[PDB]
C-alpha cells in the first residue's frame, strides 16, 4: 500500500508536465507503463499502479488538479477531492470524488461572448515540449 | 540589512543543528525499522 | 454472496475466555463457538465467548451438546446479556490458520445453520510473547470459483497487512473468499479501566535497594566492563589504516564500540543513580 | 525583501529542528520496544558454523538441520565453530 | 505558467492583449479593427 | 482601489483581502453602468477566479439586487464550463494501446476496477463511449462489487453534460433491467452526481426530491454524495435536514454517505453546530462506516479559520477514537492550508510522530 500509493503521488506530481521538468519524468512513465504490464505483482500495489497511470495521463495531457489557483490560494474543491481520494484505505469505491478537482489551465481572448477570436500565441524557447507527446 | 544579516545567522545556527537531529532521527528510525525486521 | 472487507469487534473479555480455554485444554484442539450478531453484513461485532469441553469423539457436532447449548443461551438471557451465534473459536496447535478435514466439515455444517458461521483459527501454542493469531474466514460454493474468484469485493481494506499463510493458501479456507480483518473494541470506560487498574505499580516506585544485591553486581559491572575494556583495548590496536570499516566488517568482535555499546553502560549508570536517588530521596525525608 | 525571507526562514527551519528533535525520545522509547526477543527459556540446538551474518546453519538435538538467522546480540565473542549454544524454544534462534 | 514564461508574445499579430500576458488566466481581447475577422471554432 | 484607473488586478485582489463584498459589488456595478468592456468583463472573471464560496455567491446577489445579465452568467461560471467542456472536447488525446494493456493487465483482483478507472481517466470529457462501452461490456462479468467503480468512470467520462450524458446515464434504470445486481440503482444515482458535477440549483433540487423518494438500501449512497456535491458549500436547510434525518435515524450503511454530503454541504462554513452534532454523533455510533463518512464531513467542516480550528482540533484530534484524530487534523491541515501556520504544522506533526496510533 505504501508502494502504490508512492506511484500515486509520482504520478500526481508528473501531470502536466513533461521530461524538460526533469529527464526522470520519461523514466517514470516507462516505470508506470512496465508495471501495469506486470501482472505478477500485488493486488494493492497494482492497483495503485494503474491509478497513477490514469492520474498521469488525465484527460491526455488536458485537464490537471492543482491546489495553485490563479492568485495562489488553496483550491478547497480540490482539497477535499484529493483527500476523498486519498482515504482508499477506508473505501475505495467511496474514493472516486476527485472528478471535481479539475483545474484546467487555458489563455483566452474572448473578446465577445460567442464570436471566438483567432487569438494566437507563439514561443521560441527550445527546451519546452508538451501536448500529447505520444509515448506509446 | 543588518538585522537581516543577524537572523541569517541565527538561521543558519539552527540550520546546522537541524541537520543532524534529522539525521540522529532518521538512522534511530532505520534502527527500529531494524529491529522490527 | 457479499462479502465485502469485514471486520470483526472483539472483544478482550472474549480474548482472555479464548486463551483460558486453550491454556486449559491445550493438547486436545478444545472447542467453542463464538457469541457473535450481525448487526449488518460485515461490521460483525462478538462480545461474549463461550468454552465448551470437547467430546471424547473429537471434533464432532454432536460434541457442542444442543440441549446444552440452549440451556447455556437460557442463563446467559437470565443473567447477562443475549447474543446470536454467528461463529466459532477453536485452540488449533497441530497447524497455523487452516481448517483440518473435520474442521471444515462442521464449519459447513454451521454454514448451513447461520449465515456466515465465520472460521477462526486460533492458535494457542504460537501465541507465546507478542502474536496472537486470530484469522477468520468463510467456506465458499462451487458458484463462487466459477464465477469472478476472490469474492474480496471492490475496496482497498481488506488488502491492508493481507498475508494468509502458506499453509492457509494451499487450504481451500483463507483462500476460498477471503480473510477477515481483526479489530478490538478498546472503548473507554473499558480500556481506560484496563490501563489504569490492571497493569497496577502506583507506590512501588518507592523502593530503595541500595545494596540489596548491588555490591556484588557492581563486582560484576566491573568485571563485566573490564572485558570492555579488553574489547575497547583490541580496537584500539586494530585501528588500521585502510578504512578501518573495511577491517571492521571482516574482523567482527561486537566488542564495547561495535555492539556492547554506551547503551549498556547508560543501562549500568542508570542503575546506579535510581538506587542513588532513591535512598538520597529518602533520607530526606527521614526527619 | 531578504530582511523578512530570513526572519520567516529562522522560524520554520528552527521549528523542524525541535518538532524533528520531539522524536528521539520516541526512537528511543522504539529502539527500547522492539528489544523483547520473548526474553523466555531457550533451548539447544548445537551450532554448526557460521557462514555469514543475519544467516547461519545449526543442528537441534534430534538432527533437523535447518538454516536459522543469527541476530546481533551475540557473535563471534563466544561462536565457536562446534560448540554446543542456545536456541529460542519455539525459534530455534541463536541467542 | 511555467511554459508561459519561456513564452514569446507575438505583437506582431493584429490582436494585442490588455491583460499582461505573464500569468495564465481569462482576457478579454480588445474590439479589434473595423470589417471584423480573424474568427476560428475550437 | 483609489486609483485613478481601475486597473483590473489590483482592485479585484486588494478587495478579497480586505474581504468586501459589498465594495466589490459597487464597482461591479459602476463598471457596467459606465459600460466599458474590456474592465468590467475582465474583473467579473478575475472576481470569480480569485474569490471562494460565501465571497462569490455575496457579490452576485448585491450585483443582482447594461452588462449585468453577462456578468451574472459569467459569475456563475456556466460559460467558463462549458469553454472547459469544448476544449476538452477539442484537445483531448486516448491511448488506445493503453486501453488495450490496461484491458490485458485485467484480472480477477480490483486491478480491472483500477483500468476502468484510468482509462476513463484518460477518455474524461470526451462524449462518446465506444471503446470505455466494449471494455464495460466485456468487464459486465463481476457485479455487485465493481460496478460502484464503473458507474464512477463513466461520471468522469460525461461530467458536467447534462445536456446528453443525463440520458446516457438514465438508459440504466434499474428495477428492470436487474433487481438482483443491488449495486445498479446506486451506481445510477451515483453517475448522476459526478455527471451533473459543478451544477446546482435546479441540479440540487431534483436529486434531494428523488432521495426522499426512493428506497434507503442502495441508492442513498450515490444519491446523498451527488447531493453533497451539487450542494457544496451551500448547506441549504431542505438537504440539511434529509442528511441529519439520514445520519440521526442511524442507518449505518448510508451514514458514510450522510456524514460525506454533510461536509460538502457545510464546506468552509466554520459551523459550531455541524460540528457539535458531527461529534456527538461520533461517541453515540461505533459502526465503520458511520466513522469514515464522518470523517469526511468534519475534513471539510471548515477551512480557513485560524481562530476556531486550532482549539477545535486540539480537542478532536486528541479524542479517543482514532477515526476523530484522523478526521480533525483533516480540518486542521486544510483549514491552515496556503500558510505556514507555525501552531497548525506543529501539532500536526507532533501527532504525526509521538502516538503509536496507526491512523
Amino acid at each position: 500500500y505504501v508502494r502504490q500509493g508512492a506511484l500515486i503521488a509520482s504520478a500526481l506530481i508528473m501531470i502536466q508536465q513533461t521530461e524538460i521538468t526533469c529527464p526522470k519524468v520519461n523514466q517514470f512513465r516507462q516505470l508506470y507503463s512496465k508495471v501495469i504490464n506486470d501482472k505478477h505483482d500485488d493486488v494493492m500495489a497494482k492497483f495503485g499502479a494503474i491509478l497513477a497511470q490514469g492520474i498521469l495521463d488525465a484527460g491526455g495531457h488536458n485537464v490537471t488538479i492543482s491546489l495553485q489557483s490563479r492568485t495562489g490560494h488553496t483550491h478547497m474543491p480540490s482539497v477535499v477531492g484529493v483527500l476523498v481520494f486519498t482515504q482508499f484505505w477506508f473505501w475505495f469505491p467511496l474514493s472516486h470524488f476527485l472528478s471535481l478537482a479539475y483545474t484546467p489551465t487555458c489563455v483566452i481572448g474572448l473578446n465577445k461572448d460567442l464570436k471566438m477570436p483567432k487569438v494566437q500565441y507563439k514561443s521560441n524557447c527550445k527546451p519546452s515540449t508538451f501536448a500529447y507527446p505520444a509515448p506509446l | 540589512q543588518y538585522y537581516l544579516s543577524k537572523i541569517e545567522e541565527l538561521q543558519l545556527i539552527v540550520n546546522d543543528k537541524s541537520q543532524n537531529l534529522r539525521r540522529l532521527q532518521a538512522q534511530r528510525n532505520e534502527l527500529n525499522a531494524k529491529v522490527r525486521l | 454472496a457479499v462479502d465485502t472487507a469485514e471486520q470483526v469487534y472483539i472483544s478482550s473479555l472474549a480474548l482472555l475466555k479464548m486463551l483460558k480455554h486453550g491454556r486449559a485444554g491445550v493438547p486436545m484442539e478444545v472447542m467453542g463457538l463464538m457469541l457473535g450478531e450481525f448487526v449488518d453484513d460485515y461490521t460483525v461485532r462478538v462480545i461474549d465467548v463461550f468454552a465448551m469441553p470437547q467430546s471424547g469423539t473429537g471434533v464432532s457436532v454432536e460434541a457442542v451438546d444442543p440441549v446444552f447449548q440452549a440451556k447455556m443461551l437460557d442463563m446467559l438471557k437470565q443473567t447477562g446479556r443475549p447474543e446470536m451465534v454467528v461463529g466459532w473459536y477453536h485452540s488449533h496447535p497441530g497447524f497455523g490458520c487452516w481448517l483440518s478435514g473435520v474442521d471444515i466439515n462442521t464449519q459447513q455444517s454451521f454454514e448451513a445453520l447461520s449465515e456466515r458461521a465465520v472460521a477462526v483459527v486460533v492458535d494457542p501454542i504460537q501465541s507465546v510473547k507478542g502474536k496472537v493469531v486470530i484469522d477468520a474466514f468463510r467456506l465458499i460454493n462451487a458458484n463462487m470459483m466459477v464465477l469472478g474468484h476472490e469474492p474480496r469485493q471492490t475496496t482497498s481494506n481488506l488488502g491492508h497487512l493481507n498475508k494468509p499463510s502458506i499453509q492457509a493458501l494451499i487450504h481451500g479456507l483463507n483462500r476460498h473468499y477471503y480473510s477477515i480483518t481483526i479489530n478490538y473494541r478498546k472503548n473507554e470506560l473499558e480500556q481506560k479501566m484496563l490501563l489504569n487498574l490492571h497493569k497496577k505499580s502506583w507506590m512501588e516506585g518507592l523502593t530503595l535497594q541500595d545494596y540489596s544485591e548491588h555490591c556484588k553486581h557492581n563486582e560484576s559491572v566491573v568485571k563485566e566492563m573490564l572485558e570492555l575494556a579488553k574489547n575497547y583495548n583490541k580496537a584500539v590496536e586494530e585501528e588500521d589504516k585502510m578504512t578501518p570499516e573495511q577491517l571492521a566488517i571482516k574482523n567482527v568482535g561486537k566488542q564495547d564500540p561495535k555492539r556492547h555499546l554506551e547503551e549498556h553502560v547508560d543501562v549500568l549508570m542508570t542503575s546506579n543513580i535510581v538506587q542513588c536517588l532513591a535512598a538520597m530521596l529518602d533520607t530526606v525525608v527521614f526527619k | 525583501k531578504l530582511q523578512q525571507e530570513l526572519e520567516f526562514l529562522e522560524v520554520q527551519e528552527e521549528y523542524i529542528k525541535d518538532e524533528q528533535k520531539n522524536l528521539k525520545k520516541e526512537f528511543l522509547h522504539a529502539q527500547e520496544e522492539v528489544k523483547r526477543i520473548q526474553s523466555i527459556p531457550l533451548v539447544i540446538g548445537q551450532f554448526l558454523e557460521a557462514v555469514d551474518q543475519n544467516t547461519a546453519i545449526v543442528g537441534s538435538t534430534t538432527g533437523s538441520n535447518y538454516y536459522v538467522r543469527i541476530l546481533s546480540t551475540i557473535d563471534r565473542e563466544l561462536l565457536k565453530p562446534n560448540a554446543s549454544v542456545a536456541l529460542h524454544k519455539h525459534s530455534n534462534a541463536l541467542v | 505558467p511555467a511554459q508561459l514564461k519561456v513564452l514569446t508574445m507575438p505583437e506582431t499579430c493584429r490582436y494585442q492583449p490588455f491583460k499582461p500576458l505573464s500569468i495564465g488566466g481569462i482576457i478579454i481581447l480588445k474590439d479589434t479593427s473595423e470589417d471584423i475577422e480573424e474568427l476560428v471554432e475550437p | 482601489m483609489n486609483l485613478e484607473k481601475p486597473d483590473f488586478i489590483n482592485v479585484c485582489q486588494c478587495l478579497i483581502f480586505l474581504d468586501d463584498p459589498q465594495a466589490v459589488s459597487d464597482i461591479l456595478e459602476k463598471l457596467v453602468k459606465e459600460d466599458n468592456l474590456l474592465m468590467a468583463y475582465q474583473i467579473c472573471f478575475d472576481l470569480y477566479e480569485s474569490a471562494s464560496q460565501q465571497f462569490l455567491s455575496s457579490v452576485i446577489q448585491n450585483l443582482r439586487t447594461d452588462q449585468t445579465l453577462k456578468m451574472i452568467k459569467i459569475l456563475s461560471g456556466e460559460m467558463a464550463i462549458e469553454l472547459h467542456l469544448q476544449f476538452l472536447i477539442r484537445n483531448n488525446n486516448t491511448d488506445l494501446m493503453i486501453l488495450k494493456n490496461t484491458k490485458d493487465a485485467v484480472r480477477n483482483s480490483v486491478c480491472h476496477t483500477a483500468t476502468v478507472i484510468a482509462n476513463s481517466f484518460m477518455h474524461c470529457g470526451t462524449t462518446s463511449d465506444q471503446f470505455l462501452r466494449d471494455n464495460l461490456e466485456w468487464l459486465a462479468r463481476a457485479t455487485n462489487w465493481a460496478k460502484f467503480t464503473a458507474t464512477a468512470s463513466l461520471g468522469v467520462i460525461h461530467k458536467g453534460h447534462e445536456k446528453e450524458a443525463l440520458q446516457l446515464m438514465a438508459t440504466y434504470l434499474p428495477k428492470d433491467t436487474s433487481p438482483g445486481s443491488a449495486y445498479q440503482e446506486g451506481g445510477g444515482l451515483y453517475a448522476l452526481g459526478l455527471i451533473h458535477a459543478n451544477h446546482g440549483g435546479d441540479i440540487i433540487d431534483y436529486l434531494l426530491n428523488q432521495l426522499k423518494n426512493a428506497s434507503n438500501d442502495i441508492v442513498r449512497h450515490g444519491g446523498s454524495l451527488g447531493l453533497g456535491l451539487a450542494a457544496m458549500g451551500t448547506a441549504r436547510q431542505d438537504v440539511y435536514d434529509l442528511l441529519k434525518t439520514n445520519l440521526y435515524q442511524d442507518d449505518a450503511v448510508t451514514g458514510e454517505a450522510a456524514g460525506l454530503a454533510l461536509g460538502l454541504v457545510m464546506l468552509g462554513s466554520k459551523n459550531a453546530q455541524a460540528i457539535e452534532d458531527m461529534v456527538g454523533y461520533a461517541q453515540e455510533t461505533q459502526h465503520e462506516k458511520i466513522l469514515r463518512g464522518l470523517a469526511v464531513g468534519i475534513a471539510l467542516v471548515m477551512y480557513g479559520r485560524m481562530e476556531e480550528a486550532d482549539a477545535l482540533i486540539e480537542s478532536l484530534c486528541r479524542d479517543k477514537d482514532p477515526i476523530l484524530r484522523r478526521s480533525g487534523m483533516y480540518t486542521v491541515a486544510m483549514a491552515y492550508c496556503g500558510s505556514g501556520n507555525n501552531k497548525a504544522i506543529r501539532r500536526l506533526l507532533h501527532v504525526a510522530v509521538s502516538d503509536v496510533n496507526d491512523d
